């Protein structure tokens, strides 16, 4: 079984076409690109017939088996596509896939899409049956460290010029959402035929800043930017961002900060960041908080966060925005009365 | 502190004392 | 479904009533987990469904006994949660009630067993009231629960309550020593931690729970002198957090009792830890920490979807803050 | 085959019921004067005869002789209603018929005239379980029922019902039976059944009833079954606690004296003998209340407790009332949080440890 | 026989109690001829939103003409009274909350009225409509046909979108006072030839809050309990309201720190089976009223005049701190009441606690 | 009649569109260069012009002159599209048609070539309400779309759509219309409508719009209806006051200055209308918290509270922090004690009195 990345899929297809192709990952954009490339290559080879089905407990495998067995008078060279469940195949799905792999023909080109398979899922009869005649392409969203490389490559293949500041702004605004970033790049190219994308142009484009980025608010809190954090929180409130998502992100960051603060009384902050595999870009802002808030802070903040989380888990109150603003000022160097923290 | 005050504190009952008695408009007659 | 030696007496009473016909149509058994109430209910069901009873035991050869052994008795019904679910729905109760209306296939008594009444939903409990109040002739109901207070009052009032008790402490200790090889102090501590119920201590010993308890004790022993209670997070952040919180609360209670002066302590296998806890902590701080631990454990066991790590971290930070002088301690209130 | 006392002793006449004098008088006056409403609702706690009163009213309305407050009990309609197979009396179990479709189907058939009786009675039970759509569908027809239909509603949680439904029916609230009433009813039932009994057993059963007569009858049946067919003080005390009367006194005395050793030893003995902790807490609360009462006036002490008078008076004279109030508050807090504690014994020990701290 | 709440539904603007501003505005609009195409009514339950909407529909669709004083005798008025008027489309938004029903209703708005000069849609409980239903009504509501009028009634106006609120004229009805309810009950009973007493009617009005539907339901229940008469004893039994004199005497005894009188009152109350929770609620209400009187002389209402002077004496004797302490103690007692072994026991223990911490005369300290 | 402003003033040209430059310019450049994609999606808040821009794009695509960003507006195709009678433009309301059977018939029409247009345009609105089978059918159609068809999508909940559907279309997000642009649009609309207006009324309407042009037009229509065919400052001020009901802020201001009579009057006014006392206490607590946050840092107050910005700023500048903290603690205690009070009104009155004239005694 060959293993590849999206960039090498085109080269592999140029070298030859294999019987089965597996697309496992959690990145819809890369999976769609790989599927489109494979289908285009198959159509060039003479595959003008395509079929797609969704795998679920209420699945009509009889139709698939009939299609595999049935021939075609003129429209030969069939292509079949399967969409696995998000959870993954079960024993019934395992045996169904084994039976389908048993009924394979040279004129049938099989494609499978789904999430990454675990060791138990990997160790399956159907999976091993295709080991000698299959290629799997891994398609997952890169981390922020590898994000700017991908952004630069995508801009380059579109015949566009991006400045370093513009690349950083694009990565910050569309972290974890490659589809939105690609759409933004396309819109920028449409706006400017010359293709020169300077920092002011993207900054004007960033004026949109639609929603879904509470990490910006959390980073503003970590940087001690009271004005920026308050503004971003207000924009999120206007956008109706799920307060639970903000609470969970700030909870992760605050737990990490509390652990670092407690264990840094005998260790340097940078060593602890290395221990926790923290990203250097984050390490900065985190450090600022760890160098801006005493141990008394990050404890009243923890109390407020825990009370708000319990209230939202039991009461589901919509006043969570005011509590979030209070916690925002608490995370800054503002003394705060400590009475608004219910203490 | 006073024993009664400590007992009330243990009971969770808070004691309120006048701060701006001029706000009240009426014959409160607090003093005797 | 082991038949424990201590189940003989109670059974000999209950079946006797069924021999005289003075048996209540709704029996609710109160017993701790591992007491074998399921075995008693199964024995009663076998006795009731036997076509040719002899003495206080089923013949084991009639058609009813054969069907029960095969497990395909038409007149036997069991209400339990689904494999993937944790609660019993109302559809099962409604269909069972509808099926109970018609006559028995074998022309005998009909037995319905509820695995756990505590898991019944409000709708199911309300629906079952009419069926349980005036059941059809030759129909018997068996229910089991740990805390009768948690059941619905209307449902509870329609049942005859029978309560089982644990065996004597010495007998339980001897049985545990026969079953597993451990020090007497460890066996006694495990038995006391299980409210004196045999089997639960066996469950603790057979699994890795004892190693987790030892690790927690070591972590607490390290933390108490230094005062860094945050390190306990790793020892408490686990899927079995309620058990570890209960163990910590028991240790705190034992330390407080030792400070006040007592002859019996739940944790007899670790005198040093409780002695250090009593020496290094004042009674008020011990009581406050114990109350906080109990409240957090109750919140974890009650709230659905609550985050374990955040609550544990908040509890540890709160305890550390309370350890500081000049901090107002919480006071229980309505 | 065999029927429990609750089913066997369901009242069949207005004179066979216990208490609820106001409801009976109002119904009798309404029937006599001819002022009959088209919507009756009954509210109250559990086991207070709401269903029984509704069935009696249904029997009275459709009796062959006429609309009277004293049904004959011998005509065909009376017997059929008593046996629960009367055609024109439709009983609905709202707990299992919450679907709006069922309500719509039921309402679609109201236009048809009654088969035998002069009225078509609908008795909806546990109506609080119906959905909002069911209530909305009912509203219109309940506001204008035909002249040949009647609606009877029985509920235990009237708060859930919307105000619109409540305003469309005459509401009758049933008062929880007193301990004396429950004791008298149990004594009468046992005398009619020719079963030996003792006053103390009846008192204990009535006290454990907690205002529910169905619970009292169930406990009486359990005691009869477990006491070789006889009701005795020893059998009831075995089925119940009551052995904590002296133990609770010693426990509260030890708590007041602030002696941890004695309190823990007593708790260990109690756990070994296997008593109920809730009963122990209730007894301690009662003893503290009695001690507080005696302090205000010596004569307040009950005569039935003429066995520990010296100790009770010593405690009253030695302990200030403020400490008594503090201990009562602590015991109430412990009782509230008892089910939420990991174990009953653990919660009781926590409460007692907290109480012990209140001593200089 | 017939329910009073229904038999006495207003049929003319003169029969409406209160709501002077809304009636005056509607009459002025009808007289001047300036008629809007969308009206919204807001207020608490049982104030007459539906009745006012029906009266407006009668006035608009009356045979005589567009007038603020409907005749009440023509065929249109009688049919509207009986609810059989074709041109008056009454919609129960609570049951029909789906967008398809709204679209079906909107698809038949351009058709002319069958017999009347206007087609009036009266939507009730409009707040229960779905978001799609609200959005679908914007265009038609803002441009109804010349022969189409929309009337909206709700109890929770703030739930409606601002866009919906911007396409109608809002009228907010107000809860009726005790005087108006008592006068209406007196008039109804006089018309019904039923004996009554002033105290019974005052109690019924006070227990009905500001809803006439509840007041009439309570009156019917009292008549049923009173056996054709409305007596103060019958109303007190129906409401389970202990005599205010007893509560005031208990409060005075508690203030005086004489527990013998308090226990005597407790025994007397237990003799008649007085509800203990109701007693605690009454004591809390009396304490709060005394505090308000201390805050302002005019806080006290007229219904308490019979005891007013007595209460005033307390206002001139009890410091505010003592009043606050007693109120807090009774509030805590109510908090702990459910968990007490008995309600009688709980109330007795609460009173003993209050006496023990009496600011002026605490119970004697043991030697 | 006079029609509705929103209906009569649908943007019929790209110039008439207010704001949204980043989208209009990109669309114009794409049309000019011929870079046209198969699937387009529009996202944003209510009343931002997604449907209007989609209709303008559809009109531009199938204009007789050619594919241009500036439709002539005079050819038969433009007139039919404006009237909505264009044969090759199929408008689908996904909310009304959600079942797979309804969508399948519409999707099967792609086989037929365009009758009187270069492209067969499908404009699906509220597409987020489609069923799973409908989404599957749409994905099947979009996998291999004919070269002569285009799909336009508009919704306010893009997250509801499957990732597969999103990945195969170009998405444009629309922003708010600010305040000055809304004011200018309203001024132009009223000038064309021959309706008298005043600058202050327009400014108030724009402020109340809160970035939505449809809301602004609805408020303008309300003012016209209440103003008797005329827009005036007094009419708009009264209209807004009817929707203000600022009893909570007035109560807070009265309490901070220790004015019992005003507090009682405001309590009576609030009790006149149906209000939740606990909600009032929560609102007062939130206002006090916001005041404290503003005192800590001026940036705490945002544009969400622009209506009462001046009052909040004055309260923050004037009142010392200690009084705010004391009042907040008193209100917290009042909220805690409210459930067991004899009545909600009585509890609120007692708590307000305590805040006005009483000070709690903290332990130690
Ligand atoms: N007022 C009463 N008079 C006589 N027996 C009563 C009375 N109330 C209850 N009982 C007894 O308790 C049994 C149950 O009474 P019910 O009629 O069910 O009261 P209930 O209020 O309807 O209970 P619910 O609401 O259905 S749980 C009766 O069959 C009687 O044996
Ligand atoms: N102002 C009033 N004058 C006379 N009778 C009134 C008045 N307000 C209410 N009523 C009576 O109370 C009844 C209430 O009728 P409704 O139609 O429910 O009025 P409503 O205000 O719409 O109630 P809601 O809001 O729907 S619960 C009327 O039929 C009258 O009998
Ligand atoms: N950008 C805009 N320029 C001018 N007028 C606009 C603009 N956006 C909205 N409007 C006005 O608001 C009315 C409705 O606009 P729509 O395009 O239907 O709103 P919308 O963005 O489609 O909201 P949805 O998608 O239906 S929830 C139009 O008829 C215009 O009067
Ligand atoms: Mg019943
Ligand atoms: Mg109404
Ligand atoms: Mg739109
Ligand atoms: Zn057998
Ligand atoms: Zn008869
Ligand atoms: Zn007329
Ligand atoms: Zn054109």
């Amino acid at each position: 079984m060959i293993r590849l990345y999206p960039e090498q899929l085109r080269a592999q297809l140029n070298e030859g076409l294999r019987a089965a192709y597996l697309l496992l990952g959690n990145d819809p954009l890369l999976l769609q690109e790989s599927q489109d490339a494979v289908r285009q290559v198959a159509a060039a080879q003479g595959f003008e017939e395509h079929h797609t089905f969704s795998i679920d407990p209420n699945t009509d495998w009889n139709a698939i088996f009939s299609l595999c067995q049935a021939m075609s008078l003129f429209a030969s060279r069939q292509t079949l596509l399967l969409l696995l469940p998000e959870n993954g195949p079960n024993a019934a799905i395992n045996e169904q896939l084994l039976t389908l792999t048993g009924l394979l023909h040279d004129d049938l080109l099989l494609i499978v899409r789904g999430n990454k398979l675990s060791k138990a899922q990997e160790n399956a009869a159907w999976f091993t049956a295709l080991a000698n005649r299959s290629v799997q392409v891994t398609c997952q969203t890169p981390e922020q460290a590898q994000l700017p490389r991908w952004v630069a490559a995508r801009a380059k293949q579109l015949n566009l010029e991006l400045d370093d500041a513009a690349n950083q702004v694009l990565c910050y605004c569309y972290e974890g959402n490659l589809l939105a970033l690609a759409q933004a790049l396309e819109r920028l190219s449409l706006l400017w035929p010359d293709g020169k994308l300077t920092l002011p142009r993207v900054e004007q484009a960033v004026n949109d800043a639609a929603h879904f980025t509470p990490f910006h608010w959390v980073d503003a809190l970590l940087m001690g930017k009271s004005k920026r954090a308050l503004h971003i929180l207000q924009q999120l409130r206007l956008e109706g961002s799920e307060p639970v998502i903000l609470l969970r992100t700030l909870q992760r960051e605050l737990l990490l900060l509390v652990n670092l603060k407690r264990q840094s009384a005998h260790t340097p902050l940078r060593a602890l960041f290395d221990k926790h595999r923290v990203w250097q870009n984050r390490r900065g802002m985190m450090g600022e908080a760890l160098n801006r808030l005493s141990q008394t802070q990050l404890r009243q903040a923890v109390q407020l966060l825990t009370r708000t989380e319990l209230t939202l888990k039991q009461d589901y109150g919509q006043s969570v925005w005011a509590e979030l603003e209070g916690l925002s000022l608490l995370l800054c160097h503002k003394p705060l009365a400590d009475v608004f923290i219910d203490g | 502190t006073s024993r009664r005050d400590w007992q009330l504190q243990q009971l969770g009952i808070t004691q309120w004392s006048l701060r701006r008695p001029g706000a009240l408009q009426g014959e409160i007659a607090i003093a005797i | 479904m082991r038949w424990y030696p201590w189940l003989r007496p109670d059974f000999e009473k209950l079946v006797a009533s069924y021999q005289a016909g003075r048996g209540h149509h709704a029996l609710l058994i109160q017993a701790l987990p591992g007491m074998g109430d399921d075995a008693l209910i199964y024995a009663l069901s076998r006795y009731l469904l036997c076509q040719q009873p002899q003495g206080h035991k089923s013949c084991g050869h009639c058609r009813g006994c054969q069907l029960m052994q095969a497990g395909t008795h038409p007149d036997y019904y069991t209400l339990a949660p689904e494999k993937g679910k944790n609660t019993l729905g109302v559809d099962a109760v409604r269909e069972v009630t509808e099926k109970l209306n018609e006559h028995a296939r074998l022309g005998g008594a009909k037995v319905v067993w509820v695995t756990d009444a505590a898991l019944l939903t409000d709708a199911a409990a309300n629906a079952l009231l009419k069926t349980l109040e005036e059941p059809p002739a030759e129909t018997w109901f068996f229910l089991a629960t740990r805390e009768p207070e948690r059941l619905l009052a209307t449902l509870r009032s329609r049942c005859r309550l029978h309560y089982l008790a644990p065996p004597p402490e010495q007998y339980a200790v001897t049985w545990l020593s026969r079953e597993v090889t451990m020090s007497q102090d460890a066996l006694l501590a495990a038995l006391r931690l299980s409210a004196g119920s045999p089997g639960a201590a066996l469950a603790l010993f057979q699994g890795d729970n004892w190693q987790a308890r030892e690790t927690l004790c070591q972590a607490l022993a390290y933390s108490v002198p230094s005062g860094d209670w945050y390190s306990l997070l790793a020892a408490l952040n686990h899927e079995q957090a309620p058990a570890r919180l209960h163990w910590l609360a028991t240790l705190l209670m034992d330390a407080l009792k030792r400070h006040h002066g007592a002859a019996q302590v739940t944790n007899v296998d670790v005198p040093g830890l409780v002695a250090e806890l009593a020496n290094h902590l004042s009674p008020s701080r011990l009581q406050a920490i114990l109350g906080d631990v109990c409240h957090i454990r109750e919140q974890l066991m009650s709230v659905t979807g609550i985050n374990r790590e955040l609550l544990i971290t908040d509890l540890l930070l709160r305890i550390e803050h309370y350890l500081q002088p000049g901090v107002v301690l919480p006071v229980p209130h309505l | 085959s065999y029927q429990v006392l609750a089913r066997k002793w369901r009242p069949q006449t207005f004179a066979d019921v216990v208490g609820q004098e106001h409801v009976l008088t109002a119904l009798a006056n309404g029937l006599s004067l001819g002022r009959i409403h088209h919507a009756y609702l009954f509210s109250g706690t559990r086991g207070v005869g709401k269903t029984s009163i509704a069935r009696l009213l249904a029997k009275g309305l459709n009796c062959e002789t006429g609309i009277t407050a004293t049904p004959c009990g011998v005509c065909d309609n009376c017997r059929e209603i008593e046996q629960g197979r009367f055609v024109d009396l439709i009983e609905i179990d709202a707990a299992s018929r919450t679907k709006v479709e069922d309500t719509r189907d039921l309402l679609d058939n109201v236009q048809y005239a009654p088969a035998r009786g002069r009225f078509k009675v609908y008795l909806i039970d546990e109506v609080h379980m119906l959905s909002r759509h069911s209530f909305n569908a009912l509203l219109k027809t309940l506001e204008e029922p035909p002249e040949h239909v009647k609606f009877l509603l029985a509920t235990t949680d009237p708060q859930k019902l919307p105000v619109t439904i409540l305003s469309r029916c005459l509401q009758f609230h049933l008062k929880a039976l007193d301990v004396e009433q429950i004791r008298h009813q149990l004594e009468h039932i046992l005398n009619e059944e020719h079963i030996a009994h003792e006053p103390r057993a009846l008192q204990l059963l009535a006290r454990a009833a907690e205002g529910s007569l169905r619970d009292a009858l169930s406990l009486t049946d359990q005691a009869i079954a477990s006491g070789d067919g006889q009701v005795s003080t020893q059998a009831v005390s075995a089925m119940l606690g009551t052995l904590d009367d002296d133990q609770a006194l010693s426990l509260v005395e030890a708590m007041v004296e602030a002696n941890g050793e004695r309190v823990m030893a007593l708790i260990n003995e109690a756990a070994a003998r296997g008593i109920e902790w809730e009963a122990l807490l209730v007894e301690m609360l009662g003893l503290l209340h009695r001690i507080a009462m005696v302090q205000l006036s010596p004569a307040a002490l009950g005569n039935d407790m003429a066995a520990i008078e010296l100790r009770m008076r010593e405690l009253a004279r030695t302990i200030p009332p403020t400490d008594i109030q503090l201990y009562y508050q602590t015991l109430l807090i412990g009782r509230k949080e008892l089910p939420y504690a990991p174990d009953r014994r653990m919660g009781v020990e926590m409460t007692l440890l907290r109480a012990l701290a209140f001593h200089p």
